[PDB]
């Protein structure tokens, strides 16, 4: 419960990516993604990981959030 | 509070190095009669063999890994003046480049932290330290050379600074074995400048007029300051503080003579709190910090 | 007729092997139309090679796995409501033990 403008000094993230860079060479990754969410939940400034996504082949466009089989936009 | 066992492990020769992977479940040795080892761990805890190939036309010092987003890439350097990259295919390991630019022969190999990308730097015995590159990390035959930087000594070990802040620019350390009779300073640091984009020497370390063998980093793990650790006739412990390249607070914590001998080598942890030492006395010897912020002995092993 | 057959009893396996080594071409050219999937890069917007885990432009990796933090070659699952996912058989033991996405962005991705 600490204000978003400490949660904001660049130094409390230093830590934290440092306390998940260690769980992660031990090999716990189910604790991690454990600690993530209760991260989350907590401080919303961090964005998660970002990833692909799914095109359509008409428009261009992202398929991601009316048959349920056809593209949202075409 | 350490004890110490035998590892079930047959070699023919002698080993000059043994480095580990990541996750420590990988291991490469190098022996006396030019080949290299790869062994793997298990569930029950015996180790087994991978890959054995011979490498080079001289000696093998050096054997070093590369972090697992990369892939599994291997990087040994030799005495006939080449250091060669290696990658696993599936099992056998295949070559990819070899490094020729060098007159002398190469001392040291170091892959370079993460965020700067698929880096390597190596050193020779003329005193030059490259810097090599690869912009794609799909394609491991093309490399590219960036950096030159002259040492005006005789290089005989390298290390980078593992600190991946925003604040912090790259730097390196380099360490000369002359025995010329004069009082020369034998450990310089380079950091980097990203207004010129170039290497600038940025401190010296004055106190050091003795050959050297050997230094290593530590791991920052969001401290307000560096470790650095020396091997000379004895065990030594500088630390760095921040305060054209910025400047620094040299002070030393620490000065230990308990080998009676000539130390060669100093690996630290993954948290960075114990040292590792080998001398010539045939024992490894480790230490610690204290509630006094005293570094003090912890435990003896003899080989 | 045996395809019609084969796929009434719910046996796809048996199905797709007689398709793949069909004598006649109309047959062997069932499961090549419309089969291909195209994926972009979340964070610059722009569609990726055929053949690569590296994007273009930003330089980083997007087939990042959500659980192992691993490069993903091969096979990759999908979650079409919050845009996450990883190894095949990572999601799939993640996701019998809990009832949220594992890169913790507050999604219940079976709604379940
Ligand atoms: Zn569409
Ligand atoms: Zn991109
Ligand atoms: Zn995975
Ligand atoms: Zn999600
Ligand atoms: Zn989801």
């Amino acid at each position: 419960g600490s204000p978003l403008d400490v949660l904001k000094d660049e130094r409390v993230q230093y830590w934290i990516e440092n306390y998940r860079n260690l769980l992660d060479a031990w090999r716990f990754w189910h604790k991690r993604a454990e600690f993530d969410i209760h991260r989350s939940k907590l401080d919303p400034s961090s964005k998660p990981l970002a990833q692909v996504f799914v095109s359509c082949n008409f428009c261009g466009k992202s398929i991601s959030y009316s048959k349920v089989t056809s593209c949202p936009g075409c | 509070m350490f004890v110490a066992r035998s590892i079930a492990a047959d070699h023919k020769d002698l080993i000059h190095d043994v480095s580990f992977d990541f996750h420590g479940r990988r291991m490469a040795t190098c022996s006396s009669d030019q080949s290299v080892k790869v062994w793997d761990k298990s569930e029950s805890g015996d180790w087994h063999c991978t890959a054995s190939w011979k490498t080079h036309s001289g000696s093998v010092w050096r054997v070093t890994w590369a972090h697992p987003e990369f892939g599994q890439v291997l990087a040994s350097c030799s005495f006939d003046r080449t250091a060669a990259v290696w990658e696993e295919i599936v099992s056998h390991w295949v070559k990819r480049t070899t490094l020729v630019d060098s007159r002398t022969s190469v001392t040291d190999v170091k892959f370079a932290p993460k965020h700067m990308g698929l880096m390597l730097a190596t050193c020779s015995a003329d005193g030059i330290v490259r810097i090599y590159e690869a912009p794609d990390v799909m394609n491991l035959s093309q490399w590219s050379l960036q950096h030159e930087i002259s040492c005006k000594l005789s290089c005989s070990c390298i290390s980078w600074n593992p600190s991946s802040s925003r604040a912090h620019s790259p730097m390196i350390a380099v360490g000369s074995d002359d025995s010329s009779p004069n009082a020369m300073a034998k450990v310089q640091i380079f950091e980097y400048n990203e207004n010129t984009r170039k290497y600038a020497k940025a401190e010296t370390l004055m106190t050091v007029t003795d050959p050297v063998h050997d230094i290593a980093f530590a791991p920052n793990l969001g401290r307000s300051f560096h470790i650095l650790a020396i091997a000379t006739k004895d065990v030594r412990i500088f630390t760095l503080k921040p305060v054209g390249p910025t400047k620094f607070e040299i002070h030393i914590v620490a000065q230990f003579d308990n080998h009676n001998s000539q130390v060669w080598r100093v690996s630290w942890n993954i948290t960075g709190t114990v040292l590792a030492s080998s001398g010539d006395d045939g024992c490894v010897r480790l230490w610690k910090a204290n509630y006094m912020d005293n570094w003090k002995c912890t435990g003896i092993l003899k080989g | 007729s045996y395809i019609d057959l084969l796929q009434r009893f719910r046996l796809w396996n048996v199905s797709n092997e007689v398709v793949k080594l069909s004598t006649s071409r109309a047959v062997s050219c069932l499961n090549q139309a419309s089969t291909t999937l195209h994926v972009n890069c979340s964070h610059c917007k722009r569609p990726m090679s055929s053949r690569g885990w590296v994007c273009d432009r930003c330089h980083r990796c997007a087939s990042m796995c959500a659980v192992c933090h691993h490069v993903v070659k091969g096979l990759f699952v999908w979650c079409q409501g919050c845009s996450h996912g990883g190894h095949l058989q990572h999601i799939m033991k993640w996701l019998e033990g809990s009832s949220h996405c594992p890169a913790g962005c507050g999604h219940l991705c079976e709604y379940s």
